[PDB]
């Protein structure tokens, strides 16, 4: 339903394109993305689905397996056919008088919502990873400086959120 | 710990 | 966004639904068929962000059940997030007829090689709702396997994760 | 078995 693309990346010296991927479910998703890796420049992110290496089916694969595949690929460029984050979830909450949208966090993730928030209106759910702030990614970030984002933020806020 |  | 329905009791107070409680949120679990539920669309998986002018946030099962159980008045009124889970995948039948998935009590447990389910990245520990607009939820597996040979070779399932 | 093949 919201469709697949092709990224095409090249190879380090080592093999490596910058990328830790992880098994869910009988697929495969980017865990980490090194940075300024070509894993990077393309644009993939945590969350995102690869569903081929190299025109090979990713399902069921472990990720000592896909991580395998990876550094085992011929030449020096990797094809991968992505679907982009397909468990995200936008929501928007407005800060109240005190400056804040209603909800407790840690390690970047929602751990619980404080009652009468907005938040609580929206129906934000708890254990859910904090993928951005009003446009910024805060993957890889201390929780310190995702306060940051959100203090310094307007009353809107925008959050992008998948399940953990 | 933290509070948003 | 949200929309807002407004429920109508059954004579013995009843309206056909039966709430969960996920990750400190809400959700449709069971739907009756010829119920105040039903009648307003209440679909499995929808998210009950309010119940009369009161958040669901943090509601446990048992308080989801009581407050909908003694419930003052007629009028039931709710807002729900349609299915916030929901994925939906397009397969097609290879020419034995199959998509690519083994499937048990109306849940994906594996995902065959080589298959159309496989290519799309069709995932396990995952329930399926609808095949090509078709509720499946509360079928037995054997209805679940007719209606799947009934389709076209065009497969399009709704499916959510388990809880 | 008692799984189905779709």
């Amino acid at each position: 339903a919201m469709d697949p693309r092709e990224v095409i990346l090249c190879k380090d010296q080592d093999g490596k394109i910058g990328l830790r991927l992880k098994s869910i479910d009988n697929g495969i998703f980017v865990q980490l993305v090194q940075a300024n890796s070509p894993a990077s420049l393309v644009g993939l992110r945590f969350g995102d689905q690869v569903l081929q290496i190299n025109g090979e089916n990713c399902a069921g694969w472990s990720s000592d397996k896909a991580h395998k595949v990876l550094k085992q690929a011929f030449g020096e460029k990797i094809t991968m056919t992505i679907r982009d984050r397909p468990f995200e979830r936008t929501i928007t909450m407005h800060k109240d008088s005190t400056g804040h949208v209603g909800f407790i966090f840690k390690n970047g993730k929602i751990t619980s919502i404080v009652k009468d928030s907005s938040a609580a209106r929206n129906g934000l759910l708890t254990e859910h990873n904090i993928c951005e702030i009003n446009g910024q990614n805060v993957i890889g970030l201390k929780d310190s400086q995702i306060a940051d984002i959100l203090s310094t933020s307007g009353t809107v806020v925008t959050i992008t959120i998948m399940p953990a | 710990e933290f509070y948003a």
